This record gives structure tokens, C-alpha cells and sequence, in this order.
């Protein structure tokens, strides 16, 4: 008949093949596809899901949810501050975005944060969010952090500041602090002591390459 | 005769070599932007003039950083993490007419040097002394520095077949100045400044210099670096 | 490392069966060939299930329903003759079972099997959709028999048979002892409904239950 | 030999696919199969470089910057039984690496490995571009830790993986030491930015350091 | 199925083939490719660039860049004087030219020379480059070396001067010898002893057949 000769990587087992596999019931018919609600067709659907993030995860806090309360209400230290990598840090690690990006390599794109005041509906008070480029420092005062990139979100106008992360990849990261711009001002009524709750996903499109086993699991 | 300006920067010039038939260009996303200085950061950055004598080896610079405390363009190195240039450099050599020499003027980019004593590393401190220039030397050294010696620049090539990258020689019977244009080569868009040295402009007398006892003993050579299309990563939100 | 440009604009590798549909290895098992005319030491099992080991049971847990052809490649070794010649023998979840190496069930017509013989390449059987429902279901909220009895967890619809390995040797002269490697993959996959990912460490291989982990690693300070 | 008229006019040898793209044996390496459960001579590791042998790496040094698909090909031997079938298993640059023969790495998912049997044509196993940027450097003039820390002349953008490979048998009566020859080849290799020719003599397999070697070979006189 | 018969050269691994390779990373996609400045996309683009010939290259000049330099300032014998081959000659073996070429054992084409005078702008004189075709003997005075081929090459005009030698292969060759036609005429102030450097590269178009391993390394 034909000749053929076989070439190397005849015979072998290739693990990450994709060959026509015969099929075992061959006269077996499945069963029709339904319609289920909920379609998952790619992975950074799930990044883009809004998830909190816990910025309060001190060494008592992490197994109760006050990990995920920021607490507001000293204007000379920061109210919080974090590395801005979903990768290899301890508050972005376990998020939605944080976690569907520990199963690969090389990943590069933006990142979105929602700080989402939890206080009183008389509660008002300005934070000064500053973010600093990856490769600069960190601000030690509140008005370094005003010479900077920053956003005056006064809480009693608008109570949902978004943010949109860039240069956010792996294969030495930015900083979210925040600041008493002015203390939380609050009537006789309403309680003194605030929480800020924060979001984080994928601001506009995440970009994400080689595939690896997650290290979380044992 | 043509008397150049950019910025605040006059010089005064008497062919260029484009870099690999490039001149340097622009990058051109929402996930990461970039940001054109243009502002300064393009006007001329004259170094240290150098002394060229009957017993001079050579030199060399490492750039982008020879430039770290150069104004604008050496600040905005500490601000930025991310850029990328062009480097036209100028390289006069105002020597007078009974003068003898000849300069190979070449930019080799990626030039990875050897130490002097192999199986160990240099201090970091031997590569480069931002604004002036390490010299080479005539012959073999020891020391946990750079194996300096000419006939092996400092890669292990050849020196004489030193020619294949964006090179201009300076043969002081015909001409003195020389320009080359050296379009950024690298293999990633945008790269750290201090990390990594894109090129390394090394002037090598294959001529010697010589002369007779009433001229001065020595030819100065004048470099001059203008940074072009220099672009450096976004500090906004967006 | 260093951090570079990573300038790129791709999510080709971030779709569900360029995430799943990669072959692992979920079953190690030894069987012998000879000795012992009524033991069960002589063939292999493994009921077929995603709850196997836990790095892949923590993708199919991204998802709370998913339908997916699998294709098997078992590579199976020896030790210690004639030339060998071994059977795989893929039973549907309504199929009857072996209990000795000398049963009758293993040459029933309705349960498909591979006869490899050692030195060829190794034996690729494909397994369709065999499921009732219209997906097989990672966790199911409910109980197996009516009136909240007993088994809870448990649906019969993710059901997917089992895999019984035998030599077709009858003897031996001396004792060779066979090692075969169960090399699972996802084929055609869709998957519905996602899910947070697990964050408590697996206990046991047929349920959800956990011990109370902590939500992230800890740190000194709010602001450091 | 004598001076003949060599007339032909042709440059297709000259390119660069027709002068890199060939076959060149890069790692030698003994893995025995059984004795010494916890060892480190079971396995071989080869993290796969173009520095590897000087006449290799001397080509790749005529070019600055490149990039090309690798597809190698292992000739296995042994020495000293059944049937051996080995394993080959490529770990990308963002992959765990085994510490013994029996590690839990060995079974990862994302670590692509073929199972070649004895007897069959030689396993074959090609790899793509992998590099985070756009080529594989030659050279780098850099420093691997900001601000001018330790680590010369080392970047991790031309990092291709390693290549971990044992027996798949557990065990054996006798000694068997299995003998592995991996032939490296670029593929659909492009290279920018020419460069001389190295001069002096290779003295390490990481660094670019040499010893001042004369330019030509010496002559008498210059007339001569 | 197909009846299909295997040939000889089945199941066998040869060194060179072409054979598709079965990727390993299928989901993988690879980086897209950026414009890198300076493609080579051909080896003998490195043979057409000149470089500097050490043909001073004598027993103690050949570690320091005298090699280089052809002293220039006795008339009855030659400058300088080689064998006109690049490969098997210790002046134009380690040229980019020559370095290219033993990469090969089938070559053949031809070889252009540029003779740059480093002198002073004042210094004048003549210089006689003959060439030996690769079967004749070479001149031994300097009225035989004009009665062949020969370019009487005035520095006092060009300080540059280009040849272009033909019939250049291997698989007893021709020579460059330079004379003293006059010698160096210089002013009170200009010095009197000046250098003269060399290039070599392919002049027009170069063929070469079949690639070999170099015997520099070992």
C-alpha cells in the first residue's frame, strides 16, 4: 500500500496531546444540551467579579470578618496601606483577581479598587487615597501624599470611590494608602467609629499567559 | 558649519551614522500608558572632555546611566522605572592640522564585560563612573574589576573587528567629528534605567596619536549625548 | 527575577478547556499476576470521579456544573517471561463488576475494554457524556434518598463507571508485578455557574467538610 | 587538495534558519532506577541553556538578540529485566521542580511529560517561544537586583525551563543505569543585531569572562 | 483502515530531518514579536561589513593593538606583505570576513581591501599596492611589482584606497604587497612616522556551501 515511515516521537505518550481519542460506546448518544443559566467561557470572567478585600488582616483579625473592615474613627499615620500585586501579597492573594491569577506565570494588566464607606448616613469626613508609581517610595506624611497622585474622596457627597491600577504584571509594586485629609465629622446621634470596606477586579481587560499548578494547595 | 540647537543646548557641528538604518521612534493601551517628556530631556548633554594622548588605550561609557545625574533626563530616571531614548552623540575632537590619529567610534550595544580574574565578580562600582569614562588598558590586568585590556575590548571579540555595530571613525587627516543615531535596541518595550545599560559608547584609538615637541601633547575629545523620543511609564490613574 | 514589561495581549490560555483539559495522573495501582486464585490483589478499580487527588478536585471546584468528554491514557510497566498482554476494562455506571481476577463479568459484551500487549504505545480509551442529567454537578446540595435520610452530598447523576485492569495472563512462571498510571483528561469541556475558590484544605474524598483556615496570611500591621 | 574553480552562486546555507537550526547533542547524564530512595542520582535535571557547549554557544553569540521555537529529541540507552519506559518532563520557568524521584512534582498538570517505552523511534518534545519578552538575549549588560546588587549579566527574560527525566519504574531486580543524550535544536529562529565573533576561550558556563588572548596567530616579519 | 507499509528508515532518528514537531504547551501562546532594530536575515550580511586586518601582527605585537598598525616612515623592501585567503592565513583568518568563512568548507568570491592612512593632513607620499594573481610569484623589487598589477596610490590627495581582488575559494593563492614609491614628505611640524590600516570584507556578493564546526574552539 502507501509507504510510510514513522518519524521520531512515534509510539510515545506526549501528555499534552490533542488527538482523536476512540471513543469507547461508540453507538452511545448523549444526552441533548440543555440551557443552564450562568455560562462560564473564559477565566477572567471571575477576575472581573468585584470581591472584598481583606485590608485589616493583622495577626488576631483573619479568622473573623473583621479582617475585611477598615476601621475609621492620629492624623499622622496612614488609615491602611498595601502592596498593589495580587501576587505574592498578603491582602490581594486570596481575592477573586488574587486567586485566578496564583494558576499562572506571566500575567500583565490593570486593577480596579472600590472603597465602599460603611459609615453612618450622617457621617461626613474627606480620605486622601494616594497611590505611588512601583518604583517610587512610599509618603511618611499626608502632605507628600498630596504632592503625589491622590483623590480627596469626601465620604459625605459620594460614598464609593473607584480606582484603576496600571502597570500591574509579574513573570517591587505600587502602594494604596490612605489619609485623615479631615477627621469624620458626626452628629450627636449617630456613632463615632466607621468601616471602609474595599473591591477589587479587572479594571478594563486582564492579559495572562503560562499555566501552573496554584501553590495554596498541599 | 552647522550650529545645531534643542532646548537651551547650542552646539556647533562641521554624515551620520543612523543605527542600524533606524532613527528612534515612539512606542506607538489603557493598561499601561506611557508618558512623552519632550520637554527638555532632548537638548544637549556635553560630558567631560576627554585628553587624548600618544599612550591613551581608550574609553568607554555606559548609557543610559552615564546620563543619571545629567538634568531632567538624570531625574527623571529616579521618577520613572520604565523608559527608553535615541542618544544622537556627538563626538568632536578639535585637534589641529599636524595632528596624526585615528578613533574608532562604536556603541556595541549589550556589552556584557568579563572580569579580570575570572571565577569571581566586580563591585559594580567598575563598569561605569556615571559621567566620566573607565579607560582601557594596554595590557592584561588583575583585580576584581574589568579585564580592560584592548585587542579584547572588554567581550572577548576581536577589537579590530569591532566594525559590525553603528560605528564612525575619526581620522583626524580627513575629518574630526562623528554622530551616530542608535534607535534604543532592546528586546523588551520599556526597561529599567539603573538595572540594565542599553549600549556602551566606547572610543578606541587604533592610530596612536602622535605629534612633534611643540604641539600640545594631547587631543581633546568632546562628547555630547542628546536624548530623543525619550519615554517613561504613566504615574496617573486611570 | 526582575520586573519587566510584560507586554502582551492574549486570554486564549485563560478559556475553560485550555484550563481543564490537561492530563494528570489520578491512579497508581499495583496488581499482581499469579498466587492467591481468590484475592483482590490481582486487579485495579478506581471508581472514575473528579474528586481524585486535590489539585485538579480545586479546578472542577472553579465551576458548579460542567459537561466534558474524558479520554484516558493508561501507562502501565512491569517487574518481577513470555510477553505480556493486559485489559482495561471500562464498566458504565449500569454495569456489573468483577470480584475475582476469574470472573465472569469480564467478558461481558456490554462493558468495552483494551487489550494492550507490553511494548506497544500506550492504551487510549475515550469515554462520552455518560451522565443522566444535562451536567455533571461538583457539589450537590441534597440528599441521595428522600426525607432527609442518610448520604448526604451524594447525587447519582455525576456518576461516571469504573476502570478494571487486569492481566489476561493466566500464569507465570515467577511474579510480575504491574504498575499503572490513570492518565485523566477533560475533552469538549462547558462548564456553568462559578464559584469561589476553595481556600480550606481538603479532609476527606467524598465530602465538603473543613477545619476553620484563616482568611489570608497575616501581616503586623494595618500600614506596613 | 589543490585550487579548483568552485563556480556556483548561492547563499541558502548562509541564512540563519540553515545555520543554527541543526542538531547538536547538549547533556549527557546517568539516572540509575532503584537503590538509595532518597538521592539525587535517580533523575537528571539539565535547566536548558545556549551556554551549554562552546561550539553551540559560540554560534549564538554572533547575534545579540534571537528568538526561536526549541524541538529536542532524547536518545535513551541502558545498561546493566522488563520492558523500561521512562519519563521526560519539561518544567516551564514558572514550574516546581521534583527534589527526589518519588516527589508529589512529578504528577503536576501544567508540567508537560512524555512516557517513552523502550524499543520505540526516540520521544520527541518541542517548545515554544517561552521568553516574557519579545526575543531571548544573548548578552545582557545588567544587573539582575536593582540598583547595581549582585548577579552580573544574568536576565530572567531568556529563561527556557528544565528538563527533569527518570525512570517510570518503581523498582528492579538489578541495577539498571540508563544513559540520555538530549539533541537540542532551534526552529523558525529569527536574530537581530549582529555582533564579532568571540576571540578567546569559554572559562565558565554563566559569565562572559576570558583571558586576554592574542588577536591572529604570529609571523616572523611583516613582509613575510 | 488505510493499508499502509513502512519503509526503510522507519522509527529511526535522524540527525537532520524537518519533521513536525508535536508542541508540548498547545494552549500556549507565545509572545507577539515587536520590531527589534538590526535583523540578520542572512550570515553573509556580517561578511560585507569591513573591519580592521592586523597585518602587523608580528611575534610580540599581536596582544596590544600594534597589531593593527602597518608602520609607515629603506626602499628595496616591501611595507607589508600576505597571502590573500581567508581562511588559512594568519592575517585575515580572525576578520569578520575570515570568521564567517571557516564556518564553511565550500566558499568562493571575492574580497575588497581598504587602505586608510592615519597620517597627518600634511604628510604626502605614494604608496605601490601591487597584487600577485594566485599562480605568480611574488615581486621582489619594486620595478617588478609595477610591471604587474599595481595601483600607485597618492596620500596626499585620497588617504583612502579600495581594491577588489577576485577569484577568492577553497574547498596557493595571490598576494597584497605595498611599496615605497616615494617616501613620506612632511613638514617642519607634522611628525614623520605614520600608520596605515586595513579592512577586508566581501566586495559584491560571496557564495558558500557547506557548513562545518569552526576549528577556533575546542
Amino acid at each position: 500500500g502507501v509507504p510510510v515511515l514513522n518519524t521520531p516521537g512515534s509510539n510515545q505518550f506526549l501528555t499534552s496531546d490533542d488527538y482523536q481519542s476512540p471513543s469507547a460506546m461508540p453507538q452511545f448518544d448523549e444526552t441533548p444540551e440543555m440551557h443552564i443559566p450562568g455560562e462560564v467561557r473564559n477565566l477572567m470572567e471571575i477576575a472581573e467579579v468585584d470581591s472584598v478585600v481583606p485590608v485589616n488582616n493583622v495577626t488576631g483579625k483573619t479568622k473573623s470578618m473583621d479582617a475585611y473592615q477598615i476601621p475609621v474613627g492620629d492624623k499622622t499615620k496612614p488609615i491602611f496601606s498595601f502592596q498593589m500585586d495580587p501576587g505574592y501579597s498578603s491582602v490581594l492573594k486570596r481575592t477573586l483577581l488574587g486567586e485566578m491569577l496564583n494558576y499562572y506565570a506571566h500575567w500583565s494588566g490593570s486593577v480596579k479598587l472600590t472603597f465602599l464607606f460603611c459609615g453612618s448616613a450622617m457621617a461626613t469626613g474627606k480620605l486622601l487615597i494616594s497611590y505611588s508609581p512601583p518604583g517610587a517610595s512610599v509618603p511618611t506624611s499626608r502632605k507628600d501624599a498630596m504632592l503625589g497622585t491622590h483623590i480627596v474622596w469626601d465620604i459625605g457627597l459620594q460614598s464609593s470611590c473607584v480606582l484603576c491600577v496600571p502597570w500591574i504584571s509579574q513573570s517591587s509594586a505600587g502602594y494604596i494608602t490612605c489619609w485623615y485629609q479631615t477627621n469624620i465629622v458626626v452628629p450627636p446621634g449617630a456613632p463615632t467609629s466607621c468601616d471602609v470596606l474595599c473591591f477589587a477586579s479587572a479594571c478594563n481587560d486582564f492579559s495572562v499567559r503560562l499555566l501552573r499548578d496554584t501553590p495554596f494547595m498541599a | 558649519v552647522r550650529s545645531m540647537t534643542l532646548g537651551n543646548s547650542t552646539i556647533t557641528t562641521q554624515n551620520v551614522v543612523v543605527g542600524y538604518g533606524e532613527w528612534p521612534s515612539y512606542l506607538s493601551t489603557a493598561e499601561d500608558q506611557p508618558t512623552q517628556p519632550d520637554v527638555a530631556t532632548c537638548r544637549f548633554y556635553t560630558l567631560e572632555s576627554v585628553q587624548w594622548e600618544k599612550t591613551s588605550p581608550g574609553w568607554w561609557w555606559k548609557f543610559p546611566e552615564a546620563l543619571k545625574n545629567m538634568g531632567l533626563f538624570g531625574q527623571n530616571m529616579h521618577y520613572h522605572y520604565l523608559g527608553r531614548a535615541g542618544y544622537t552623540i556627538h563626538v568632536q575632537c578639535n585637534a589641529s592640522k599636524f595632528h596624526q590619529g585615528c578613533l574608532l567610534v562604536v556603541c556595541v550595544p549589550e556589552a556584557e564585560m568579563g572580569c579580570a580574574d575570572t571565577d569571581t565578580t566586580f563591585p559594580a562600582t567598575e563598569l561605569t563612573t556615571e559621567d566620566t569614562p573607565h579607560v582601557f588598558t594596554s595590557d592584561s590586568i588583575t583585580g576584581k574589576k574589568v579585564q580592560a585590556a584592548v585587542c579584547n575590548a572588554g567581550m572577548g571579540v576581536g577589537v579590530g573587528n569591532l566594525t559590525i555595530f553603528p560605528h564612525q571613525w575619526i581620522n583626524l587627516r580627513t575629518n574630526n567629528s562623528a554622530t551616530i543615531v542608535i534607535p534604543y535596541i532592546n528586546s523588551v518595550p520599556m526597561d529599567n534605567m539603573f538595572r540594565h545599560y542599553n549600549f556602551t559608547l566606547m572610543i578606541i584609538p587604533f592610530a596612536p596619536l602622535n605629534f612633534t615637541d611643540g604641539a600640545t601633547a594631547y587631543v581633546p575629545i568632546t562628547v555630547t549625548i542628546a536624548p530623543m523620543y525619550a519615554e517613561y511609564n504613566g504615574l496617573r490613574l486611570a | 527575577q526582575t520586573r519587566h514589561v510584560v507586554n502582551f495581549h492574549s486570554r486564549s490560555e485563560s478559556t475553560i478547556e485550555n484550563f481543564m483539559g490537561r492530563a494528570a495522573c489520578v491512579f497508581m495501582d499495583q496488581y499482581k499476576i499469579n498466587g492467591e486464585e481468590t484475592s483482590t490483589d490481582r486487579f485495579a478499580v478506581w471508581t472514575i470521579n473528579i474528586r481524585e487527588m486535590a489539585q485538579l478536585r480545586r479546578k472542577c471546584e472553579m465551576f458548579t456544573y460542567m459537561r466534558f468528554d474524558i479520554e484516558m491514557t493508561m501507562v502501565i510497566t512491569s517487574c518481577q517471561m513470555p510477553v505480556l498482554t493486559h485489559q482495561i476494562m471500562y464498566v458504565p455506571p449500569g454495569g456489573p463488576i468483577p470480584a475475582k481476577v476469574d470472573g465472569y463479568e469480564w467478558q461481558t459484551s456490554t462493558n468495552p475494554s483494551v487489550f494492550w500487549t507490553e511494548g506497544n504505545a500506550p492504551p487510549r480509551i475515550s469515554i462520552p457524556f455518560i451522565s443522566v442529567g444535562n451536567a455533571y454537578s461538583s457539589f450537590y446540595d441534597g440528599w441521595s434518598h428522600f426525607t432527609q435520610d442518610g448520604t448526604y452530598g451524594y447525587t447519582t447523576l455525576n456518576a461516571m463507571g469504573k476502570l478494571y485492569i487486569r492481566h489476561v495472563n493466566r500464569s507465570s512462571p515467577h511474579q510480575i508485578t504491574s504498575t499503572i498510571r490513570v492518565y485523566f483528561k477533560p475533552k469538549h469541556i462547558k462548564a456553568w455557574v462559578p464559584r469561589p475558590p476553595r481556600l480550606c484544605p481538603y479532609i476527606n474524598k467524598r465530602d465538603v467538610n473543613f477545619v476553620v483556615t484563616e482568611i489570608t496570611d497575616s501581616r503586623t500591621s494595618i500600614t506596613d
